[PDB]
DNA sequence: TTAGCTCGAATCGAGCTAT
DNA sequence: ATAGCTCGATTCGAGCTAA
């Protein structure tokens, strides 16, 4: 009958590194090599009653009480140089390949029928239109998450490293790049034919991509948050923890992985928001809700289980969806 | 000696024994299903009674583990204010209107989840007694989070037949609804021997699967699903 | 009054440790209440710390302590709206200056 | 049915830097490019009981003896060289535009019902009024909170830069621009339309802001205060701690922001104390009370509420109020 | 209450039909 | 959707043992 495997795990491609955030000024970026990096610092910070009150602490006598005890607490911040306006992060990505075999499975006929309908995804279309979206969420810097927002000027650039070596160079200006259309360009077609290459197995890629975003001087940058364990005391309480490997601002690869992810605009919602993660339940964490629910019958396990188990192919954008989950990877199967 | 099955778990012995101190001893391994849970070397003169009184601290932790982690999702009736709460209800699935609340006062019901970030909707008494009514959770409703999702799925065509192993989670002593097979088959109209051969061990050659009517009817009867 | 009396018991079994402990190294090591926890170490530093101790007679510790016991009370707003922290804390005040007229006279 | 959502942060518009602090002489403003950094100094201070004593320690005996072992402190201190009068405060600040979308929501018809309140109010109140009191707080030097107080003349320069260099340059006098009146001036019409131009998202707004003020020969600034762990003994107790970050006292860029926000006219108090920062509850530390009670509905919550759920739009001042707190960003929204 | 086992009888699924 | 069939496999009840 062909029924699912009870383990379904794969393996990721797209792998990137942990970006560290370096800092300087601009036109001086070509030798940007030996620019220092962002510290993670201390400092103070006093706030007043700005949350919502439960019709209970609305009280002028408890609210004014509450206003002569202020919170006092300490936070991780990470700002550019008084002297440097350009923030730059560098980060590597590796491109795998063999996305549709599975690193465990249960069932060998199953895993057969799944080789055989990537086999014929990849006949059919290659990876060629998920790694043009790739390479478009390379080019602009939405993995700059929210250091983007304001800059005036970013610039991409992305190296191909063959024998530790730049074989290939692209630059980029990442603000012409929307974060909303996946349009067409030559130099993006290149390396969309590159991430094609990686991801179908023909050979080993490995990119080095350096982002330049002109901010300000001393401007705040913005690096990934850490977990606080909430024990120590409450004037010196770490209310904010950024990350650093050493010494030095960074942000947490699996980040730089979700914004290399953005490429799903097939969700059945319109297209105000635009692309997604391309995750199951196609769940977007600020919105907090999930495009592509299971009700309506567009979700990755559905999609995938119609595919396989009874050859029921959904539409080509359906299908670069689930390939692009199967590239994404994750513990599927009943646990 | 012999292996003591309670329930889902089982108690079985080492073949081989020791010695410890001047007195033979052997190892009792706890097991659920696969799962090894504790090992203890315990005296030959031990009947089975006392090694069942050694494990039941292991297992109570279990089933109050297992209460915990699989307990129903809680929703809250409250008023204008969103402070005090007028009744509570566990539901064994959400609303599918729930979306990010704060109440107001335009309304003066409004039906929340127990979650801290809350999910609700303007609700009246009238529909949040029908909501209530076609969403509540049996008191067993925790027994479910044990047993897999394709033998407690309506449909028909996704359904697979529960296991004598699963059949053990709800219909013996030791298990974790507490009635007897005997019960089950009453509750069931079904005769003593006919239920008796549903949860047979691998060990036989008379063994019955369970049919969906009748597994379905059973977990409403038990109050582990389908019972509000 | 159990925990406060339970706090000078376990000062009273440290009295019993080496008189110096309180002079190792270390950057964390309590030096506000490291006057109370080792009274021995005057003996031994009969100018470094003796005088200190005798002239400041430390009674902040007992505000310290007090501070942890409102660390380890439930955070309730309904009580602290009402007359029911009030009375905690009033009884809290008296238990707090009987433990500090306790380590008023530890000089004797 | 349109009910507020659960999470309702907003980012901050109105980016403030890291202010930093530098001396020299008054006339050299034009050469102060290279003036040196005012760095934090530390100096031991012993003092005598001047606090009030609760009826019991007012024993002639024991305020005797407590005089007799006065307590021994270390501050840290800033102030000017000697060969020096004016201090140079220098910032850079961001306006981005885009404050009524939120950076995180749950419901969608809310968030949808509350960027067209916000799209309703640009259309017919743009963001003019907001844009001139923010260039009046950044005209006058309030982010020279006590560097101001006494100061015989305040001087502050605003430049706009677009690639490195100055758009066009600002020249004030801080001193004649009150810290009462939000008056009418071209110069600060024309400030005023750079930071209209920001807010709507119609172009990159960075400016840097650099305030002289002449205060006098070696006096005494005062940088933002740190916290102290009190982990140290009783003769070095580190009192007070100064805010840098590399050996040059410097304000916090919270404080900035909060002098900044401070064009809020319209409480229902009386406002003869004149404005105060934007923020909910009209909270000031200073006075240790809240203007803007939610008794008298005039919070930023029940406004808000009221604005965008009832359509019960309040008078222009308050949604003038309503939209500066959507500038200045927030965790709005309870569970 | 657990844990099974025959033995004939009734039921069950999946093939076909008919209307 | 109604209405009904055959045929081999599975279930079912009421005896029974076994503990």
């Amino acid at each position: 009958i062909l029924s699912t495997a009870s383990v379904l795990a794969f393996e990721r491609k797209l792998d990137p590194s942990d970006a560290l955030m370096s800092a300087g000024a601009w036109a001086q970026r070509d030798a940007s090599q030996e620019w220092p990096a962002v510290t993670v610092r201390e400092k103070s910070v006093r706030g007043t009653i700005s949350n919502r009150l439960k019709t209970k602490d609305r009280d002028p006598a408890k609210l004014d009480a509450s206003i002569q005890s202020p919170n006092l607490q300490t936070v991780d911040v990470a700002n550019l140089p008084s002297d440097a306006d350009t923030l730059k992060v560098r980060f590597t990505l590796r491109v795998l390949g063999g996305a549709g075999t599975p690193s465990a499975c249960n069932d060998a006929a199953y895993r057969d029928k799944l080789l055989q309908t990537v086999a014929t995804y990849v006949n059919d279309q290659g990876f060629a239109e998920l790694a043009r979206r790739y390479a478009h969420n390379l080019a602009n810097a939405r993995f700059l998450w929210r250091n983007r927002v304001g800059a005036e000027a970013v610039e991409v650039r992305i190296n191909h490293i063959r024998q530790g070596e730049v074989a290939r160079a692209w630059r980029f200006d990442a603000l012409a790049i929307g974060l909303r259309d996946f349009k067409a360009d030559a130099e993006l077609d290149a390396l969309a034919e590159l991430i094609a290459s990686g991801l179908s197995g023909s050979g080993h890629v490995l990119l080095e991509v350096v982002a330049f975003a002109r901010i300000g001087d001393g401007q705040e940058v913005f690096p990934s948050q850490e977990l606080i364990l909430d024990k120590g005391d409450k004037k010196g309480q770490k209310s904010k923890t950024l990350y650093s490997v050493r010494d030095a601002a960074a942000i947490h690869s699996q980040k730089i992985g979700n914004a290399l992810r953005t490429i799903d605009t097939w969700y059945p919602d319109e297209d105000g928001l635009g692309p997604i993660a391309v995750e199951p339940y196609g769940s977007v964490t600020s919105q907090g809700k999930a495009y592509r629910q299971p009700k309506q019958k567009l979700d990755f396990y559905t999609l995938l289980d119609n595919w396989v188990l009874r050859d029921e192919a959904p539409a080509v954008e359906q299908q670069h969806y689930v390939i692009a989950n199967l590239i994404r990877g994750g513990v599927f199967g009943e646990a | 000696m012999n292996a003591i099955h309670i329930g889902p778990f089982s108690i079985t012995p080492a073949a081989r024994g020791l010695h410890y101190g001047g007195l033979p001893h052997h190892q009792w391994t706890l097991y659920y299903g696969p799962r090894e849970m504790a090992i203890k070397t315990l005296p030959d003169s031990y009947t089975s009674s006392e090694v069942r009184d050694e494990f039941s601290d292991i297992i109570a932790e279990f089933v109050i583990d297992a209460r915990h982690r699989y307990a129903p999702d809680v929703l809250e009736l409250v008023n204008s204010d969103g402070d005090a709460v007028l009744a509570r209800v566990a539901v064994s699935r959400l609303p599918e209107a729930l979306s990010g609340c704060i109440p107001d006062d335009r309304f003066p019901y409004w039906l929340l989840t127990a979650s801290r970030p809350r999910l609700g909707l303007p609700v009246t008494l009238n529909e949040y007694t029908a909501l209530a009514v076609e969403l509540s959770a049996p008191p067993l409703a925790w027994i479910t989070g044990l047993l897999p999702g394709e033998v407690l799925t309506h449909d028909a065509e996704e359904w697979r037949p529960p296991t004598s192993w699963e059949l053990r989670h709800v219909v013996g002593e030791g298990s974790f609804t507490g009635v007897s097979g005997a019960a089950a088959a009453a509750l069931l109209g079904m005769s003593a021997t006919n239920f008796r051969k549903y949860t047979a061990g691998d060990s036989a050659a008379n063994r019955q699967k369970i049919s969906f009517a009748a597994w379905h009817y059973l977990l409403d009867r038990l109050g582990v699903k389908r019972a509000s | 009054a159990q925990i406060c009396d339970e706090a000078l018991q376990y000062a009273a079994r440290l009295r019993e440790l080496e008189p110096g402990w309180s002079a190792t190294p270390g950057c964390q090591l309590h030096d506000a209440e490291q006057l109370w926890l080792d009274p021995l170490r005057a003996q031994t530093d009969e100018t470094f710390l003796q005088r200190r101790l005798r002239g400041d007679w430390p009674a902040e510790v007992g505000n310290r302590f007090a501070n942890w016991l409102n660390r380890a009370v439930s955070s309730d707003s309904q009580i602290l709206g009402s007359p029911e922290a009030a009375q905690w804390s009033q009884e809290l005040s008296k238990e707090l200056t009987m433990f500090k007229e306790i380590l008023e006279d530890e000089r004797d």
